[PDB]
Parts: C-alpha cells; structure tokens; sequence
C-alpha cells in the first residue's frame, strides 16, 4: 500500500529483516518498546523504508536513529515520517535530536531546517 | 528535442460518488481535487478502476468545490459504478532533460473522499 | 514547455446513420458537424458509444455537407451499429499556460442529428 | 502552437502472412509497404483487424523488401491470425495550420498483398 | 515540424515477480532495467502480456537496484499475474528527420529476469 | 443531462433546494407562477444552476432576479438562459431589466451588452 | 468500398440517382451504352462520385462530359478516373477531349496537363 | 525468436535454403563440420541472417566467410555474431581473419576495428 507511517509495537519476521537493513548496527531484541520508548516506521508496499526511535518525557521528546534507506532518499519519506511523529505526539512541545551517528551533518541540517528545527550545538531543536 | 510522456499527477483511490449514463459525458471532479493533482478542466485523463479492472480515457470537468464528487458520466458510466475505487491520472509531455527531474502531483484519499496527503514523489519499492 | 492534452471539441450524442464493414475504414462525418466541433478531415478522433459502451479511436473523413451522416466504416463497424448514440471527440496538445484558458468547441444534437446548440464550455456539476 | 494528431499514412486491407507468439514482438512489414505509407522502422502503429474486430497498438519493424510479409509477432499474435485482413495506420502531430493542408500517404492492397494504388487523399462520402 | 512517435526502448520478455491489487498502482521495475531500456521513473509505459494477451498502459516507478523486481501494482494487477511474461515499452516523440536515424534501447531477458543482451536495433525479418 | 433551459411550472423538492441556493433571499411559496409570471431555469446534470423571473404584458416583458450560481460563472450559462427566454417569447418586442439587487453593475452591463441590450437609466433594454 | 473505377454496362436505380447528380443535364435513357460508347465512373462507399463518356474508334478515342461532384474535388478522383480509362483502353493511341461544357477552362487545362495532355485549339490531346 | 547466435552441427532444410542465400558460392555438402571446423550463425524469427566459418587449432583460431545478409546490415547482427563466437571459444588467444573474398575492405576494416581487431597485411588479428 501507499507510504504510511506506523508505530511498531510488535515486530513481524518481515519487520525484523527490514529493521536490520535500516539499522544494521542494532540487533533487536535490544529494541525494547514501551509507552515512552517508541519506534515509528515508514511502510510502502509491505516493506519498511525508514524508521526513527522516539523517547517521550511528557512535554519533552527526543528523536534518535533517524534513517531512510539510501535507495529511496529524496522522495519525501523522511519528511513524512517526522511530520507524522510530531502530529501523533501533540503533547510534546519541545523536541530534541542529537547529532549522534549522523553520517552527513550538512544534509541532516538542511533536512531538519526544512522541518522547522533549529540547529544548535550537538543537534537540532524544535521547541514551540 | 526527444519528448517524454510523464505522469503529471494522480488522484489515488478516490471513490465514485455518481455514475449516470444520462449525465453529460465527462468525469466531474471536485475542484479541490483537481487543484491538488494539477489536473485542468477539459484535460484528458485516464481512469483505472481497482474494483472492476476496467481502464478508460475521458476528460475532466469541474464539480463544486468541497462536494467531494467524482461523477462518471455518459458513456463512461458503462465502466464504473457508485462506490468503485478508481485512480485518475493525467500525463504531460516535456523534453528529456526536464523529464529527468520532473515531480508529479500526487494526492491520496481515504474514506469518503477525504484527502489525506499530497506528495511530489512515489517511493522506491524494495525487496 | 510542459505540454497538456486538452479536449479540442466534441459532437455530443450524434446518432450513427451507417455502419458497414465493407466501406473504407474511417468515420465519415457531415462537414457542417466537423466545422462546428473544429474537427479536421484526417484528424484522429475518439468515439465513445453510449448505447453499447464500446470506446475506440479512428480518424475522421468528410461526408457531404448537409447529409447528417455519421458513418462508422471498416473495422470500426464492429464497434457500432446504425442508431447507436455516440460522442465523437478530438484532443489537441498545447503548453500549460495556454491550456488554462482553453475553450473547447462543443456541439449538441438531438433527434435525427439536428444540431441544437454550439458552445465553448461545459458547466460545473453541483451537488 | 495548438498541435493536432493527424493520420500520417495507412496500409489498407493487407493480409497477415505470419502470426507467431514466439517471434520477436513487433509487426514486421515489407519495406516497400513501409515506404508507400511513409511508416518508419521503429515507429508506433495502430492495427485495426477487419476480420475479428480487435484494435491494438504496437511498433513497426522491417521485413525483406519484396516478401509481401505482414508478420504479427509476440504478444500481438493474440490479436491476429494468418489470413486476417488488417488496416495498419501511423499518426503524426503537427501545428493546426499545417494540419489543414496535410495529405496522408495511403496505399491500397488486394489479393495476396499486391499493392494496387497509392494516394494522398480519401474522397468525401456522399448520400 | 511533423512529429513522429517512436519506440524509445523496451524490456523484452521480463517475468512478473509480484502482482498485488493493494500495492500502490504503478509498475515497479529494477532500476538496472530502467537504465538499460532508457525508461524513466514516472514515465508512461505500455505493457504487452505474452502469457494472457492483455495490453495496458501505466507508468513506471523504481524498484531496488539488483532486486530483479517487476511488480504490477494496483488496478494493473487485474491484467497480469506472477510468472507472466511481459514486454514493457516506452515511446517518445521527435521530429521526422531525427526519427529516421533513431535507435531504440532494447534489453533482452531470460530465466529469472537475467539480462542477456542490450542492443540498439532490431533486425529485418526475412522470408 | 446537457445544459437545458426549462420553464418551471411545478417545483420538485430538488428544485426547491436548488432555488434556495440560487436565491437565498426568497422563500417559495412567495414564488407564484402563472401564465404571465414565469420562472425559467438552467438545468445541468439534474441540478438547477441559474434562474430568472419573467413578467409578461403582451408585447412588453420584464426580467428580474437573474442569477447564475457563482461556482459556474463564465461558462455561457447566463447567456443561454436569456437567449432561450427571448426565443421562447417571440411575441415580446420590448424587454426591460431593472438594476435592482445587482451586485456588480459593470459586469451586468457587459453581460447585457453581449446579449444585445442597451444600458439605460435604472436598467437595460432591448426593444426591437 | 475504396475508390474504384468501373465501366457501367447496366444501371441500378442507385446508379441513376447518382448519374443525375453528376450530370443533371442528361436524362438517361439518352445514355446508350455499347461496345464503342462507354461510361466509366468512380465509385466510393456505394455511390458514384464522377463519370466520363468515352467514344472509341479503334486507335482514336474521345472523352466528353468529365465531371467530378463538386463536394469531392481535389481529392484525386478525376485523376484516377482518367488514369484508369486510359489504362483499360491500351489500343487507343490518340485521345481527344473537347472543351464543350467545361465550366472553368483554366482549371480543366491544369488538370489535363497534369495527366499528360496538351492544350490545343478546342480541347486537349494526348497522342502517343 | 530474438536474435540468437547458434553453432550449427546439423542442417535443417530451412538452414540449407538460408545458407544458400548467405553464401551462394558454397554448395553444402562441401560444408564439413566437426569439432575444429565450426559454423556459427545468427538466427532471428526462424531464419538465418548471417554466418561465419571458424577453424580452431587450440590457442589459435581462424575466421573466414563472414557475411551478413545485405538486407539486415548495420543492425548489430555481425557484431553480435563475432562477439558470441569469441565468448564461446575462451581457449583461443589469437584470432585471425584473412581478407579473402571481402567485397569492401574499408567497411570490413571499420567493423573489425570496432570489435578490437587490428588491421595487418592480408587480414585482421586479435591476439590477446
Ligand atoms: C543508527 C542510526 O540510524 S544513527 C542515525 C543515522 N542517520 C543518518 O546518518 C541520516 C542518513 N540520511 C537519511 O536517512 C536521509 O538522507 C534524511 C533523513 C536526512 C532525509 O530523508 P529523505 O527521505 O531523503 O528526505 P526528504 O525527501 O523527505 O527531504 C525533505 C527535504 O529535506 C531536504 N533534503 C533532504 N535531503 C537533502 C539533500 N541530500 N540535500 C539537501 N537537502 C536535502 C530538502 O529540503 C527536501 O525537500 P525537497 O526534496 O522538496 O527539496
Ligand atoms: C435576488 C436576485 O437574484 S437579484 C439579481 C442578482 N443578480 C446579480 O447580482 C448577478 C450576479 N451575476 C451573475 O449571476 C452572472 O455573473 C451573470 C448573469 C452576470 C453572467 O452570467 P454568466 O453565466 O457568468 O455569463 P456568460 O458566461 O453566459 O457570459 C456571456 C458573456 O457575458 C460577458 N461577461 C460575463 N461575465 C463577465 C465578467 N465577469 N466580466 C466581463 N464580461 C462578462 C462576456 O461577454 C461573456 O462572453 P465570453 O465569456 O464569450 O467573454
Ligand atoms: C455535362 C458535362 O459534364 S460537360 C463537362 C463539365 N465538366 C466540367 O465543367 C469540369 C468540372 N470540374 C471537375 O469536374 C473537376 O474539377 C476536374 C475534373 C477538373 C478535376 O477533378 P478533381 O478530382 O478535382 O482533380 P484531381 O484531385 O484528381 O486533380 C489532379 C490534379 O489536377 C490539378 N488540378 C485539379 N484541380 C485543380 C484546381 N482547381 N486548380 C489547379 N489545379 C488543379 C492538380 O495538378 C491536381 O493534382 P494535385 O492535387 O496533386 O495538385
Ligand atoms: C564467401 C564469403 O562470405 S567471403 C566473405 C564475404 N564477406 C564480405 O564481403 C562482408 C560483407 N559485409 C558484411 O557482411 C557486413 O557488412 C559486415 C560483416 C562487415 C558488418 O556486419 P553488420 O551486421 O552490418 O555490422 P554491425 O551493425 O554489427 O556493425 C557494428 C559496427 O561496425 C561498424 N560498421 C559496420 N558497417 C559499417 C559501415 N558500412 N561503415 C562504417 N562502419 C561500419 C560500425 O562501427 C558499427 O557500429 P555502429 O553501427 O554502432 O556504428
Ligand atoms: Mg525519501
Ligand atoms: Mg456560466
Ligand atoms: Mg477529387
Ligand atoms: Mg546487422
């Protein structure tokens, strides 16, 4: 089906294969999910194309490990994924993403700016 | 001067609201939908019917903004029924060098023709 | 340099007067009708048959002015019969900026191919 | 800058000499026939089958000059059989002002693909 | 200024790997295959199905390079099944003088979508 | 069906809903129709798009309350409606339309001129 | 069917109606046909579009009354009709057409020249 | 079927008719084929379009009698035929073609150069 942003609470075997391609550096389990430690992913034609980890602390929220599969970059997947994460967590007024693990900080900055985030020391913030 | 035919835009999975052989032949589309996909009044369009598999070409006319109408009129009403789920596409031509960077106008629908998302690209299908 | 495909004109609900597999393949149309819709001899046309639902593409040739003939000839005669009610359309291409203001040549018929009205636009369908 | 789609030429009532699903998809045509109708190798063509009513679009390839071959190959062989009588047409686009004076390249056949006449116009059908 | 429609390229006898009505309407093609035939993401394509004889037109989207995917998605999945052998073609327009020397981009496949040969011409069929 | 100009002698429930959209200022009944007090309307795909009231006094005729739905303006509906009113009342040699209620008199004037009417004080006349 | 040149030996009722349109000045009978006094006509989609009378005297032949219906002029009908008359009478080495009844002699001359005939006093000749 | 390069070990009647058109100067038999004296041909839609004779002597190989039917020249048939001959004989490191019988040596040279061969006295060589 069309590109859809989902919150992953249980992983199918296909989700595990796909998550391994998105994040070869993690080996899940290792991916504990609960009410405040969420994984959102972008699904298209029965496959995951991108994922992000979200940590919620009420009005403050943190994003890490945002990656879109290289093969499908610059097609609006990353933008839609973050837009949907923000829309589905309307209680958060301040979002932080650290620059950890980012392969190309200048591309990340231009993406984050497109999404309304400000560049700060160590990462990006959107604190409406 | 080699000219390509490219998808200009599409309405993805709209539902037919009216289908009548006696209405004036055309497909009438809510003006908001036309704007979202970049489709013009009087423009040629292709319709691919997911419900019954029929594929046909006609032209667009406007329906009242905000009506959510997709009316398959005239002879085209042989090819669709009320409640069918259709894809409506328009194609444009441009030179090869422009075609390489072209981004189509895509609009996605659920429910009773509620527009959920507009986009400028379709992702890559992975294994 | 993005080029659109637009409805140029149409003959709305003309009746087929002749349909013969042995006549030279083409659709022959009264010259008055061609003039009203802006259709040229030798131009590609689409035919949508309201009676039987068939949709096919051919090319126009002229029939004697004032004969009221709509003759579906050759292989096309598999797709229409005498007395069928058809819509005959021609499409042109033009640049996007011209397409936005384009007005097609529409002609409407009743009875035995009596031309009732010509127009330059199709109204908006309301709820 | 309004562009018309016009009949470029046609092979009228040629007979299919070969039809094979395993041959390379295309319609192969005697080079003499291509020349008479102005059809190019690799050009898109429409085929209208008078025998069975099927209408389909493919592309032309050359067959040996003087062979009289009309070979409907590959998936197209679902749409025609040996001995079927077909019309093969090609369409070009040109500006409106050129279209008004355009003369298509028509070639007529009888018997076993014997070319009887070439012409630059189709007459008017009278009452 | 007479403009021809010419075969741009083709994927000859690829096998459908996926066909699903619920996938987003399109035909998704391994990027290596698109490159070999000169087909662009978002370009209009015709599909001729050798297995079942169906002929339909859609648009291309990319599939992961090296996946060997040919995915017939959405309403098009009414027209093909997994394991069907299809020809996928794209057409471009160019002026007559360029058309005369045009060489299409042809790619040939056997087995499980293994690309065996690319070429710039189709031979002449002899008697 | 195609755009058709009709004379309304009885109103369906759909005609009442449509007439309310064309003329929200009238509440019919209030719309008495008889031989000399006529309503003509433009119908397209089972809906009324425009209407006009006609008052006949033999060789003299008066038009009021001409309105085309804003959504479908500049598509020849108003022109066809008045053309048909005039053609279907060949006994009238002098037509009057007052400028009452007209929202934009300069647009009205350009329309009326296109239909052969002359601008006068208080309205428009066509008196062949 | 496609444009075809035929030699008319018997007339159907349709041939009589069509010949009346081509030649309103003749009222056939009046049209005696025999081996040396022939009528050739151009047929298209079951109707005659053009006709010519041919008189044969062995190696000499005469043409009169050539007319193509005005509605279908300049589409190659006249040319094909005369080409076929000449091809089907290979024994004739000298052909004559008088200028009698010709409505526009300059158009006739340009047509006849296109067919290889020379303009002479009183008509056109092709005498190979 | 699509253009295919085949090694001919037995000849059908159709192969004999086609080989006569490719090589009217040979009358086969006369064409002895064995392990070291091979004929490769290009087949398209059930007909042979081109053929070449190959003589193998281990690491040395010789080509003669290369001809593509004139009707189908300059469509990549000759190139594909030789490419396939070379690929299917990977043990040969030195190939020779003599200039015998070649109708147009300058066209042959340009073809052979396109295939990686060097022009020498009396023929063309590719000796990797
Ligand atoms: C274990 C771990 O995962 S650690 C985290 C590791 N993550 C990384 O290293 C990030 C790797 N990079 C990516 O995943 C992606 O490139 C992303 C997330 C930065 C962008 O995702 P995409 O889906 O490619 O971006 P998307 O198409 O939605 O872009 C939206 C906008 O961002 C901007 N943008 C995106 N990519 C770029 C680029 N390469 N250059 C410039 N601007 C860009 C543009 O404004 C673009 O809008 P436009 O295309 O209309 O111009
Ligand atoms: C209770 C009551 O109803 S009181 C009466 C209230 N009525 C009003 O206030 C009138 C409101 N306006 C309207 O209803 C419409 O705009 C009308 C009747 C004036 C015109 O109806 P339309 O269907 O839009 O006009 P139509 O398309 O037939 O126009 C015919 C011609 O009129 C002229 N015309 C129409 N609209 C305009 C315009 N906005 N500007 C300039 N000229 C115009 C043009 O010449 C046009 O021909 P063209 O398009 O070939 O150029
Ligand atoms: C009782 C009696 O019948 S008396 C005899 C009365 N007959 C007449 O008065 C003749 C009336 N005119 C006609 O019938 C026709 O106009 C004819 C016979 C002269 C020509 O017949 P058509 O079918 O129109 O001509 P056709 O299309 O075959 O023309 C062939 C060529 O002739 C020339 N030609 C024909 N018409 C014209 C013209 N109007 N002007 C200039 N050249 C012309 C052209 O070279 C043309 O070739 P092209 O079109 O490739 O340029
Ligand atoms: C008994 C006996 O047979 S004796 C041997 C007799 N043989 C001869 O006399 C050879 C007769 N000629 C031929 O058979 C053919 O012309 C051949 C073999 C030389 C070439 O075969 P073709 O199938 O026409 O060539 P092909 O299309 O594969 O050409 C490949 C390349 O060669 C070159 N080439 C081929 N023909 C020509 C030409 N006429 N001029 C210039 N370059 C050429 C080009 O580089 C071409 O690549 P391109 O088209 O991308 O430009
Ligand atoms: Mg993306
Ligand atoms: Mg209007
Ligand atoms: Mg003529
Ligand atoms: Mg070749």
């Amino acid at each position: 089906m069309k590109l859809t942003i989902i919150r992953l609470e249980k992983f199918s075997d296909q989700d595990r294969i796909d998550l391994q391609k998105i994040w070869p550096e993690y080996s899940p389990s290792s991916l504990q999910v609960d009410d405040n430690h969420r994984i959102y992913a972008a699904r298209f034609n029965e496959r995951l194309l991108a994922a992000v980890r979200v940590t919620l602390s009420g009005t403050e929220g943190a994003l890490d490990s945002l990656r879109v599969r290289e093969v499908t970059r610059r097609r609006g997947v990353g933008q839609y994924l973050l837009e949907e994460v923000l829309r589905n967590n309307p209680g958060v007024s301040c979002w932080w993403m650290a620059d950890a693990g980012v392969e190309d900080r200048g591309v990340m900055t231009a993406f984050m700016q497109a999404l309304g985030f400000t560049a700060q020391q160590g990462g990006w913030e959107k604190c409406s | 001067s080699m000219i390509r035919t490219m998808l200009q835009g599409k309405l993805h999975r709209v539902k037919v609201t009216h289908a009548d052989l006696h209405y004036e032949g055309s497909c009438a589309i809510d003006q908001d939908f036309l704007d979202a996909a970049g489709i013009l009044e009087n423009e040629a369009i292709d319709i691919w019917n997911v419900t019954n598999g029929k594929r046909f070409s006609v032209y667009a006319i406007a329906a009242e903004r905000g009506s959510r109408i997709i009316s398959v009129n005239g002879a085209a009403a042989h090819c669709a029924s009320v409640g069918d789920i259709v894809i409506i596409a328009s194609f444009v031509t441009m030179p090869d060098e422009e075609a390489r960077t072209w981004r189509p106008n895509v609009a996605y629908f659920e429910g009773d023709n509620e527009m959920k998302r507009t986009a400028k690209a379709i992702p890559v299908q992975v294994a």
